[PDB]
RNA sequence: UCAGGGAACUGAAACAUCUCAGUACCUGAAGGAGAAGAAAGAGAAUUCGAUUCCGUUAGUAGCGGCGAGCGAACCCGGAU
RNA sequence: GAAACGAUGACUGAAUCCGCGCGGACCACCGCGCAAGGCUAAAUACUCCCAGUGACCGAUAGCGCAUAGUACCGUGAGGG
RNA sequence: UGUUAUGGCGUGCCUAUUGAAGCAUGAGCCGGCGACUUAGACCUGACGUGCGAGCUUAAGUUGAAAAACGGAGGCGGAGCGAAAGCGAGUCCGAAUAGGGCGGCAUUAGUACGUCGGGCUAGACUCGAAACCAGGUGAGCUAAGCAUGACCAGGUUGAAA
RNA sequence: AACCGAACCUGGAGAUAGCUAGUUCUCCCCGAAAUGUAUUGAGGUACAGCCUCGGAUGUUGACCAUGUCCUGUAGAGCACUCACAAGGCUAAACCUUAUGAAACUCCGAAGGGGCACGCGUUUAGUCCGGGAGUGAGGCUGCGAGAGCUAACUUCCGUAGCCGAGAGGGAAACAACCCAGACCAUCAGCUAAGGUCCCUAAAUGAUCGCUCAGUGGUUAA
RNA sequence: GUAGGGGAGCGUUCAGUCCGCGGAGAAGCCAUACCGGAAGGAGUGGUGGAGCCGACUGAAGUGCGGAUGCCGGCAUGAGU
RNA sequence: GCGACUGUUUACCAAAAUCACAGCACUCUGCCAACACGAACAGUGGACGUAUAGGGUGUGACGCCUGCCCGGUGCCGGAAGGUCAAGUGGAGCGGUGCAAGCUGCGAAAUGAAGCCCCGGUGAACGGCUAAGGUAGCGAAAUUCCUUGUCGGGUAAGUUCCGACCUGCACGAAAGGCGUAACGAUCUGGGCGCUGUCUCAACGAGGGACUCGGUGAAAUUGAAUUGGCUGUAAAGAUGCGGCCUACCCGUAGCAGGACGAAAAGACCCCGUGGAGCUUUACUAUAGUCUGGCAUUGGGAUUCGGGUUACUUGGAUUUCUAACCUGAAAAAUCACUUUCGGGGACCGUGCUUGGCGGGUAGUUUGACUGGGGCGGUCGCCUCCCAAAAUGUAACGGAGGCGCCCAAAGGUCACCUCAAGACGGUUGGAAAUCGUCUGUAGAGCGCAAAGGUAGAAGGUGGCUUGACUGCGAGACUGACACGUCGAGCAGGGAGGAAACUCGGGCUUAGUGAACCGGUGGUACCGUGUGGAAGGGCCAUCGAUCAACGGAUAAAAGUUACCCCGGGGAUAACAGGCUGAUCUCCCCCGAGAGUCCAUAUCGGCGGGGAGGUUUGGCACCUC
RNA sequence: ACCCCCGUGCCCAUAGCACUGUGGAACCACCCCACCCCAUGCCGAACUGGGUCGUGAAACACAGCAGCGCCAAUGAUACUCGGACCGCAGGGUCCCGGAAAAGUCGGUCAGCGCGGGGGU
């Protein structure tokens, strides 16, 4: 049926080397593909936000577990 | 009523009651040599407005002994002209 | 949220002396009486609050 | 329009559309938690030239 | 000018209220003008003080499927 | 609409001096005013008619007409 | 300058369109007529000018080969709030979270004019089928009423 | 009363008309759009995007390199799901061999995207405010769906041109190839294309092919 | 370079002002090989028989190829 | 065949099978009739009639006749009960004042016509679930399949006649069947006759042609206006190439100039119009009805209060109002004998119902034209071409909930499956021992995600809290999403810590208007109150789901207007499924032999004559 | 400094399973008892309380082993940015760079810290 729609969003927010700010958001998922690393919070829909100021760090570790930090710079 | 206006959750109430004049401090006080306030001298010290009464508030940060006659004033007035010398009179 | 003729019942907050609304839907389906709650209004806190009128 | 004078868009000291949050708030409500307490402000930055036009004079 | 009687298109991007509008038309009566007029008023100052018209109040107060849109009066100035 | 007051058709039907009406259901207080009788310049409107004037026309304009409501069309109102 | 032979080159105009020389629209020719205006102390902006923390009158009066008088009033000047109200602060709130606003190192307005545009009016010009009011028509035509007129000649041959 | 599913005349009345047509002097500068969302909306509107003018800001613009991160397409693959070829074993499962996949993924580029910075070149962007128009696109290439892997078909993504783009080429020809017209000239070099004659330009050079008029319409 | 925005100007009528022209002759019309970046402007000649350029400034009933536009005149169809 | 007949109709394309008639039927009407015109209890028509008289409706001479079904709709009648308007009446509630008192809201009961309920009526609508085709007729003007089957007529008959039957979809007053006569009616056959034809000729006259005289019209971008082929918006005189062609007329033909005329009939579009219809919305003429005026008297019964004064409803009866009739001075005004009706009716105000007679309107959009079908919001995959995003009437499947626990917290447990072995089993399961990155589970759809849990249980509880929210994701806006921290106070845990609903992503919707609780801002002289505001919350298949109005269906071939090649039917263009034709391989038939002929399954092309697709010029 | 054991991290299969050997009072485990604190919706299996013997069998630790897993070159190819072409078409080629998957060689059954304990 050529019933039905939806435009849906997701993906990653806040990229590699981004010097990112208290309250900005990381990244959108569904599940829990990328976890909360240090200083980097979840909210309910597995949102990834920050908790403070710094340089939003990668890491993987062979895929399977993603994570996500944050580096003060000052 | 469509296109940006109406649909929108509000009603408020409208009432509209007094609405006093602003003296600025610095307008009795700074300048002007005292000529006295009183309610009639006080029309041309650019504060001509009739039909409605006098209110007394507080901008200006200057010692200077004045007297102010007004209708209603700010209680932060008051206790700014007094502490500088003066007294402001209010109808009974 | 349609409301009709059906089961659950979206039903009101009440308190002995305070005054506050929850608004919670229940339902009347397996337990439906014991509605006795615990919600501190905007007084001294802590009160025996119920949300079954 | 006598509406636009009780209609969220006061003027403002700048001249701005003073606005609230047309969410949800009497007839349909009793989900979420503080989405029915959100009664801030609004302001829009693309539609306050088209807006104030029928009430910038009767400020 | 006053009076009796009294539309619709149109507008509400449809249409029943409401607008159009007491517009148009019809009719009666009268003049060089008519209407109105000497307070069981306006109004909130224990005030002004026949009526009409002009300015202003103000497009405020207020009316309204609270929509379209409609819209006074008092104070004050002036013709008399 | 909380909807006063004026007005009117049909039923009813008060007082008058420690009186009556009103002051945006209603009540007390308070305040203003006294109907059911009449007449009455001016300030106001408009313009057939007249004079004067015009960053008004100069005849495909200007009134329709530099005269004509004529010729002409229609049974007629009417058009022209 | 005029005219002309020859060579090269060369798909009217407008409109409407994805796309026009179009076998899509318009138009015989010329002349003349013919379409973004005007109004409201209205709203908003640009420019210009006079004043300037103040800036201006309206109706009208008196004068008119000229204009002055007229400050009732409007805009500045404090904001915030549903409102009472309070005030450089006010709303939500049982005091500290934020929205709006002053101060920001810093930004004055007002009147008039011309101009861009908005609004309310017929609002750029021309154009309809239709709706409403008043009135004119049965001298054509569909019918009625009243009173009059008209139907050569021939045939068939009912009742009594 | 020569045109009646509601007469005629006058008037309301310049009725409405999201419709069609028309809209006149000149040169100079910039220069669009047919997209998104909503709409009793779909040929109409609002708002955003895109345009111009002014003011402020004044390199934040752009291309490109490096660094870093994120996305599972093409391919591929058989480890899950569906399907599937042969055989062994005793229908399934399992084993050997062999597969196909938009809604399978053990794996996984190119490229793309965000941020920082400029090792370098260049040039604009954002904000405030006045006026807009446009919201019917079209063709080709690539990547898809729909359709018979049909259509000058239709519907999306992306690049270019036409739309508003003259000039050269392709005979003619919007789109294709080459190229963006300030003005003047009996001046010169090139691109795409060609160089017997009808138009300008070697019936040019060397080594081959093709007896066909192939070139100058197609296949099993 | 279309829609669109911005800028500088030409031309016409009326108005104020200034310099003026006109019977040895205005405007208008007719011709032309000149001037200006465009809108356009000028010289000379012809016609004409009364009025009218230029400059500056103000105001508009201000610029036509179209609307099966309006009025008027004259063509084609044809000596059919 | 139809209609019986004479007759009548669309002035100007329809004379008929239309209408109309005599005849028949149903029904209404008691006479100021029913009915109708009308602003008007005036007047008039019906009718100077009055019950085989008049109005309405259907059928349509005449003959034989006219069945079954009243469930619903309509109507007539009956009517216990059920509900229902104004009004009569008044408890309670409420406001203001010192009070008297003055005042809002507001019932039980009672209350008219109707509606519901019961029955009946069909020459009323209407059917053949309330029952199902009595006679007659039958492929007939009902006919589809169909040119049906047989016979007649013809050399040959799709129509015509006669029968039969499977009557798509005949049928007894929207009458069935038949019928002499009638018909500018419709159909078939025959005779006679003929230029209607084979097949045209000859002749005449009036025009056409010529001369003299008079002299229009529609039309017209401009013209110095060829042919073939190709290109161009897709059928070329102005484009390309080639071919042909001296200049200019007259008489003639009509292929072309997508020739003229009329902004198009059809079709679509427009929140355009008009006429018409009804069980679309709504109102009204009209009509019915209760109460109240005009509008009084005498009794009985029933209601009650007051100390017979009565106040009302009903029945009854009489009259001065009122109405109507006769005679003397026809219409009346008048006095009168009187006649009858006579408190009803009529009329005025008010209530309720009925009401397409009339009036004003609504009746969506997408859409490979429109209709019909289907679809609009939200959630998940795929398409989507590795940020995001991205269409189609593209490909699948869900939601408009649920859970007092499936929440909070704190503890605790580890799955599906197979094998081996066991008893009501002998597939699965119940048990046990192994294997087992989960091949399970997570309330539902799906993806992502989850083994250290977001799988499964238990204790304690109500964070499914209030006042807020720096800073971000997302949208044009308006929405929507996520969130540390802070405050007042609570929950579990020893504690750190966590919690402001559920693994997440759907389980929903603006504004207006109103209901309920609370707080006390305003409350138009003041002090209150009504009322309004604010906090909270309730009402919504508004499903056409960013929602139009409190409230709405159809028809037009009688149609009108404004537009559109933006959009269909004809044609042409593009394509070539389908159609047509050719070709390849060859199993086999052809006694033997593939190919003298024929060519299973299957494949490759051509043409552009089919039905189409697409929508390119032309509305 | 040597080794070893125990605990706890980085690392989260090139550090994993299977097979096999070694370890015996310093440490670890099984075991014994277990009316009560506490507890398995039944059972002190596991949670838990109090501690001998024995054993190391099982589990755990270490070591050998690479049969299977896991990881995984070079070379070439698939695909592709960009540049330029071919067929009516489904499609396909050339240049220039980037560059898979699979399979093959091979690679290794870890490595790197902190703390405590007991031995030479
Ligand atoms: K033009
Ligand atoms: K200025
Ligand atoms: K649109
Ligand atoms: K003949
Ligand atoms: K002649
Ligand atoms: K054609
Ligand atoms: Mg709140
Ligand atoms: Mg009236
Ligand atoms: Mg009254
Ligand atoms: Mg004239
Ligand atoms: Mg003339
Ligand atoms: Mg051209
Ligand atoms: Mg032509
Ligand atoms: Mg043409
Ligand atoms: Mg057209
Ligand atoms: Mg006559
Ligand atoms: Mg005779
Ligand atoms: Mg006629
Ligand atoms: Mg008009
Ligand atoms: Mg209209
Ligand atoms: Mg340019
Ligand atoms: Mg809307
Ligand atoms: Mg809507
Ligand atoms: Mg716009
Ligand atoms: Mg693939
Ligand atoms: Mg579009
Ligand atoms: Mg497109
Ligand atoms: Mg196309
Ligand atoms: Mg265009
Ligand atoms: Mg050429
Ligand atoms: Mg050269
Ligand atoms: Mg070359
Ligand atoms: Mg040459
Ligand atoms: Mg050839
Ligand atoms: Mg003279
Ligand atoms: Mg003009
Ligand atoms: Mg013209
Ligand atoms: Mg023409
Ligand atoms: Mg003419
Ligand atoms: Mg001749
Ligand atoms: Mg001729
Ligand atoms: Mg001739
Ligand atoms: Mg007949
Ligand atoms: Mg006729
Ligand atoms: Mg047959
Ligand atoms: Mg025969
Ligand atoms: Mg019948
Ligand atoms: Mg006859
Ligand atoms: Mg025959
Ligand atoms: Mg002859
Ligand atoms: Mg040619
Ligand atoms: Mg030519
Ligand atoms: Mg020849
Ligand atoms: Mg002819
Ligand atoms: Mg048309
Ligand atoms: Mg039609
Ligand atoms: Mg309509
Ligand atoms: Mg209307
Ligand atoms: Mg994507
Ligand atoms: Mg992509
Ligand atoms: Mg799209
Ligand atoms: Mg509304
Ligand atoms: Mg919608
Ligand atoms: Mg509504
Ligand atoms: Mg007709
Ligand atoms: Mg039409
Ligand atoms: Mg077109
Ligand atoms: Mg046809
Ligand atoms: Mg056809
Ligand atoms: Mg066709
Ligand atoms: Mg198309
Ligand atoms: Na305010
Ligand atoms: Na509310
Ligand atoms: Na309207
Ligand atoms: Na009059
Ligand atoms: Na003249
Ligand atoms: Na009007
Ligand atoms: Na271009
Ligand atoms: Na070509
Ligand atoms: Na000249
Ligand atoms: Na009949
Ligand atoms: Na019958
Ligand atoms: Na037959
Ligand atoms: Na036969
Ligand atoms: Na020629
Ligand atoms: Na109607
Ligand atoms: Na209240
Ligand atoms: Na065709
Ligand atoms: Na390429
Ligand atoms: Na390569």
């Amino acid at each position: 049926n050529g019933r039905d729609s939806n435009p849906k969003y997701l993906g990653v927010k806040k990229f590699g080397g981004e010097v990112v700010k208290a309250g900005n958001i990381l990244v959108r998922q569904r599940g829990t593909k990328f976890k909360a690393g240090q200083g980097v919070g979840m909210g309910r829909d597995h949102t990834l936000f920050a908790l403070s100021d710094g340089k939003v760090v990668f890491i993987n570790k062979g895929k399977g577990a993603r994570f996500i930090s944050i580096e003060a710079a000052q | 009523r469509s296109r940006l206006i109406a649909r929108l959750p509000k009603r408020g109430f409208n009432n509209v009651g007094t609405t006093y004049e602003v003296v600025k401090l610095s307008q009795l006080q700074d300048l002007e040599d005292t000529t006295f306030d009183r309610d009639t001298l006080e029309a041309y010290r650019l504060v001509r407005r009739k039909n409605r009464p006098v209110k007394l508030l507080a901008s200006g940060e200057i010692s200077r002994a004045v007297t102010v006659h007004v209708d209603a004033a700010s209680a932060a007035a008051i206790k700014a002209v007094e502490a500088a010398g003066g007294r402001v009179v209010l109808p009974e | 949220a349609k409301d009709g003729p059906r089961i659950i019942v979206k039903m009101e907050s009440s308190a002995g002396t305070g005054f506050y609304y929850t608004t919670t839907k229940n339902r009347r389906n397996t337990q439906a009486k014991l509605e006795l709650k615990k919600y501190d209004p905007v007084a001294k806190k802590h009160v025996v609050f119920r949300e079954k009128k | 329009t006598h509406k636009m004078a009780k209609r969220r868009i006061k003027i403002t000291g700048t001249g701005k559309v003073m606005a609230f949050k047309s969410g949800k708030r009497h007839q349909n409500t009793g989900k979420s938690g503080d989405e029915i307490r959100g009664k801030g402000k609004g302001f829009v930055l693309a539609k306050a030239e088209w807006a104030r036009m029928k009430l910038m004079l009767p400020r």
